[PDB]
């Protein structure tokens, strides 16, 4: 028991426990040729969070544009009342 | 030389009692002043 | 192409915010020219 590795210790304590669950049943790593499929999930999460970032940046752009427009409109209002009001 | 010195005046509606605040690093003018930041005092 | 939108949207945002900061410094300069020189 001094130089058991990880899997060796696991298997030793399984067979001492009188257990046979460490055998592969109806499974084989060759059959599961699917590589890390989390890349597509990561891409979906990336696009969703980045479109939320577009939400934020597009909203700030819109509010900046509308405030610029409201300064323009108040400038127009002030000049119109300075022209009509002082003829 | 020392043209002016700091004093305490009783009234606070004058223009001689107002001060300008100058940062010690590169901080934007519109940004909020941090609570415990070093500054420089300029008499406006 | 959404990464390209990242780039173009970021440049649009920084251009808008720099335009706004020139606007704000213009406001600051006019306020200190009015209050400071009564
Ligand atoms: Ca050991």
């Amino acid at each position: 028991s001094t130089e058991y590795t990880g899997p060796e210790s696991y298997v030793a304590e399984m067979i001492r426990e009188r257990n046979l669950d460490w055998f592969p049943r109806m499974r084989a790593m060759s059959l599961v040729s699917s590589d890390s499929e989390g890349e597509q999930n990561e891409l979906r999460n990336l696009q969703e969070k980045l479109e939320s970032t577009m939400k934020l940046v597009t909203n700030l752009s819109g509010q900046l544009s509308e405030l610029k427009d409201q300064m323009t409109e108040q400038r127009k209002q002030k000049q119109r009342i300075g022209l009509l009001g002082h003829p | 030389k020392m043209v002016y010195s700091l004093v305490s005046v009783p009234e606070g509606n004058d223009i001689s009692s107002i001060f300008e605040l100058d940062p010690t690093t590169l901080r934007g003018g519109d940004s909020l002043v941090p609570r415990n930041s070093y500054v420089r005092l300029r008499h406006l």
